[PDB]
RNA sequence: AGCUAGUUGGUGGGGUAAUGGCCCACCAAGGCGACGACGGGUAGCCGGUCUGAGAGGAUGGCCGGCCACAGGGGCACUGAGACACGGGCCCCACUCCUACGGGAGGCAGCAGUUAGGAAUCUUCCGCAAUGGGCGCAAGCCUGACGGAGCGACGCCGCUUGGAGGAAGAAGCCCUUCGGGGUGUAAACUCCUGAACCCGGGACGAAACCCCCGACGAGGGGACUGACGGUACCGGGGUAAUAGCGCCGGCCAACUCCGUGCCAGCAGCCGCGGUAAUACGGAGGGCGCGAGCGUUACCCGGAUUCACUGGGCGUAAAGGGCGUGUAGGCGGCCUGGGGCGUCCCAUGUGAAAGACCACGGCUCAACCGUGGGGGAGCGUGGGAUACGCUCAGGCUAGACGGUGGGAGAGGGUGGUGGAAUUCCCGGAGUAGCGGUGAAAUGCGCAGAUACCGGGAGGAACGCCGAUGGCGAAGGCAGCCACCUGGUCCACCCGUGACGCUGAGGCGCGAAAGCGUGGGGAGCAAACCGGAUUAGAUACCCGGGUAGUCCACGCCCUAAACGAUGCGCGCUAGGUCUCUGGGUCUCCUGGGGGCCGAAGCUAACGCGUUAAGCGCGCCGCCUGGGGAGUACGGCCGCAAGGCUGAAACUCAAAGGAAUUGACGGGGGCCCGCACAAGCGGUGGAGCAUGUGGUUUAAUUCGAAGCAACGCGAAGAACCUUACCAGGCCUUGACAUGCUAGGGAACCCGGGUGAAAGCCUGGGGUGCCCCGCGAGGGGAGCCCUAGCACAGGUGCUGCAUGGC
RNA sequence: UUCGGAUUGGGGUCUGCAACCCGACCCCAUGAAGCCGGAAUCGCUAGUAAUCGCGGAUCAGCCAUGCCGCGGUGAAUACG
RNA sequence: CCGAGGGUAGGGCCCGUGACUGGGGCGAAGUCGUAACAAGGUAGCUGUACCGGAAGGUGCGGCUGGAUACCUCCUUU
RNA sequence: AGGCAAGGAGGUAAAAAUGUU
RNA sequence: CGCGGGGUGGAGCAGCCUGGUAGCUCGUCGGGCUCAUAACCCGAAGGUCGUCGGUUCAAAUCCGGCCCCCGCAACCA
């Protein structure tokens, strides 16, 4: 799971989309944060899309 | 943002594993699989089993921790 | 790796529109197979599509063709045609109704529900067009189809304005505080007029129908729109959605704070452990743009499975070699055939797509028209250079003969000494053995050493080699026998017989295993001793298997030239062995070395190629996993051969180079040892230190290169340490607020002094005034301040030295 | 021991405010250890080692037998 | 008769799980030891054999992808 | 006898463990 | 205290038994060796050899007394 700091728990269901991570072994699995239990990143700003992370609603 | 939820725990080293990976017997209660900071490893500063060092805390999982400060 | 029993062929018969093992009866005993059968997996196939320079590689969505299936399975029937999606029967499974006996279902049709799932649409209109079926026709059906609806799901098109407009507004960010950026961007002025409303508004649709004309050809007529009141055209008419990714390198684009190996990012390299061009934000920038990214899957790049286009001495990789089957490949000449091959003609290669032209929808998408091409395959004619094939021939290859030769080639039979060990005889005495040291060990029962004889088993010193032989493993006493290969001369004979070699057969160090012998030495395991922090080791002393032979098996290897075999070509020289010559030097056949060209990553290789070629085979496609697993075969077992992946890592690797290192080598040096003289360590003291003590024993200096050092002068001072007393902008510096007194000395008390309190001589300067008197300078005091001061800590922040 | 001078007692002398901690120096008495030093180990190749004394700096004084400097006497041995 | 299918024994494969058990990759400061790399301190590697916590060790054989000369004495130029 | 050597000789000691910055 | 084997430099032990010989091992002080801590290796002490007197030519060494020390008798009662 990337981002900041992950809203997920222990039963929540979540969506994986693939791709290796270097550092970590066997982990071949991108969570990806924005669909069902696997809620945004909140106060990114910058590459949100990637983090489910809706706008951040201008005045 | 840093999520400053860090558990800023003192514990007693029980054990050393390699790549300065140590089970430490806490204040707090558990042992739990607790690695070096790494500006200790920059410092060369050699934790033994039998240790006061501050085991830092993730409160997603509190079993395994990282060791912050010099015994 | 073997498969096959209707299985392969035949006679007759059945069946079929028709052949046929489609089926049956009977005979025959085949048929297929490594040119990959059968089995397992995968998979509708193609036109195509994507990609790609191409060859290929992947894929087969929609649209076109064919196939196969309609819950699973089986069967027929009707029929032109089905083995029949919305027909039937049966079984099975499931759903539904049941008055429990039984019936009814089939959306892999549209549409939709549900489930699964990351994911995929409207329970739409319409028979108007096209097609389909039926019908004289009218017409009737038609979820074929025509369309609309939903989805940026894809492709294409457009809009989110344009023009002006500061040496440059704010807002926000940076700052070197000058300025710069955002940015002519804005605001604002001018114009347009997407959107939106009003007006009209279709092509698509002229047939089928009627009538003249014979119900023909031909002529006239009329009906007939889901899309849609949409497309569009006319008029009016508003400035009117911007987003996402990135910004270290690849790779386009940089700064600030936040963060400090954390949070995090990542596709790889990797970034982060205090100014991160890489993390989080901000601005700024760049890429695209109604999209943009991410992930999957595929191609590419990847000449990374290599035909075009890789390789194999060391990197992954040459099989252990021989013989040999299939297969592949084949010297020269002469002809015939014409299979391959080439050409022409023609047939085929459907349409759509791809390609080029033009046309239409406002462009383009999309669609149309025309054209070409298109590999392959058939048919007819030819060509004969090459390959093939049949015939004739030739001797350069190959094989053979005659004359010889070298040889640890192999086996069989014997035999020769040296040695060891063992026994006996002699003589002999005190240890021998062993090691860097020793101990176990053996020996007064007389060992060890020495002679004499014998017993035996093993190996073969010198020659000996950089040597020879063999295909390889391997092979050495000597002799003889049988016997393999080989090499030369003569070119005499055969006339391409050749080369390779999947399999196969055969051999195959050493160890190992079986049966039996043999057994001297040596010698795993084993027991000893020592050595050692430990010793399951080196070292030593015993010692079983085994080493040895016979038969049988095992079949591996650094089975190495780490180099497959064959043939041809391409400077040499040098030694070497072995043959022939017209024999100081030629010419062959081996073994080495050094080197031309060339090759190679370099090292190297280099007529004994790793060069130029060609033939053929064997392998290799990251490392580790792992020569493992599983299977299969062999084996008495040991194990071998055959040979994976999951996973996991951005290495593993070679060659060379600089170093660095070495309990590697050589050359060289120095009072470094030797050669010599004199010390030191011992004595006392002089001092510096380590320690301990102390209120404190100032701080530092640490192997050489700390130690009569910094301390080149510690009673006080020094002095940095400690007890006590005291002082505070302070001993000293440059100022401030200022307030008084202020230049200055002479004392008194207390006190160890420092200091504290305190008296009193004591103001002149520059001055203005008749005077009283006033201010400022020098200078000094008090209170707060800017500040001093610190030998106070960091020589891994440093400079100097 | 007329070698040898430690240590100690007593009296002084000088410099400095002051020598108790903690000076130097003089005198007289005292006369310890030590008979050329283990294993080691340092110095030195020529006027050098060895020995012998003088001067300096710092400094009031000196704990300096230190350091720096100067000269006198004057070797040995280097095969390697 | 043929016949889908059923049943009854027997195997084959393939999925699910599966007590039991093998079990590999990486890992800075795990533990023992120091095998290897320099003659790595007994050359190493190698194939096989037995043994040992383990690296390994020894034996037999092979290989060189192994390092290596400097004094003294005998025979002879 | 030397010149430069060719060839066989047996010595070239055996250890050797650890790393707070 | 019965018995009987011993007290070894400082510690644990040999030599005792065939009588002349004090040895090893550990540690302590010097020194080497290093970057050291070493290990190591060198040396320097250090034995009334439990003692007493006895033997002999000579005694830890041979007989005894002991002081012992360890023990084990001191049990069936
Ligand atoms: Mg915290
Ligand atoms: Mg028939
Ligand atoms: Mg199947
Ligand atoms: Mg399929
Ligand atoms: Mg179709
Ligand atoms: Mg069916
Ligand atoms: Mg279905
Ligand atoms: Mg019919
Ligand atoms: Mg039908
Ligand atoms: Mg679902
Ligand atoms: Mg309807
Ligand atoms: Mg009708
Ligand atoms: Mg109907
Ligand atoms: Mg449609
Ligand atoms: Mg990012
Ligand atoms: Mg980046
Ligand atoms: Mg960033
Ligand atoms: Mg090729
Ligand atoms: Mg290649
Ligand atoms: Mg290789
Ligand atoms: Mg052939
Ligand atoms: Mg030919
Ligand atoms: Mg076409
Ligand atoms: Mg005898
Ligand atoms: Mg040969
Ligand atoms: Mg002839
Ligand atoms: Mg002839
Ligand atoms: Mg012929
Ligand atoms: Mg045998
Ligand atoms: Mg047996
Ligand atoms: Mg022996
Ligand atoms: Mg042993
Ligand atoms: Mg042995
Ligand atoms: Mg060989
Ligand atoms: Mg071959
Ligand atoms: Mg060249
Ligand atoms: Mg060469
Ligand atoms: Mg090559
Ligand atoms: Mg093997
Ligand atoms: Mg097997
Ligand atoms: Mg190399
Ligand atoms: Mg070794």
């Amino acid at each position: 799971i990337p981002g900041e700091g992950h809203n997920l728990q222990e039963h929540s269901v979540v969506l994986i989309r693939g791709g290796r991570v270097k550092d970590l072994p066997g982990v071949r699995y991108h969570i990806v944060r924005g669909v069902y239990d696997a809620a945004g990143v909140k106060d990114r700003k910058k590459s949100r899309s990637k983090y489910g992370t809706k706008k951040p609603k201008e005045a | 943002a840093k999520e400053k939820d860090t558990i800023r725990t003192e514990g007693v080293v029980t054990e050393a594993l390699p790549n300065a990976t140590f089970r430490v017997k806490l204040d707090s209660g558990p042992e739990i699989l607790a690695y070096i900071s790494g500006k200790m490893r920059m410092h060369y500063i050699r934790i033994l089993p039998g240790d006061r060092v501050v085991v830092e805390i993730t409160p997603y999982d509190p079993t395994r921790g990282r060791i912050v400060y010099r015994k």
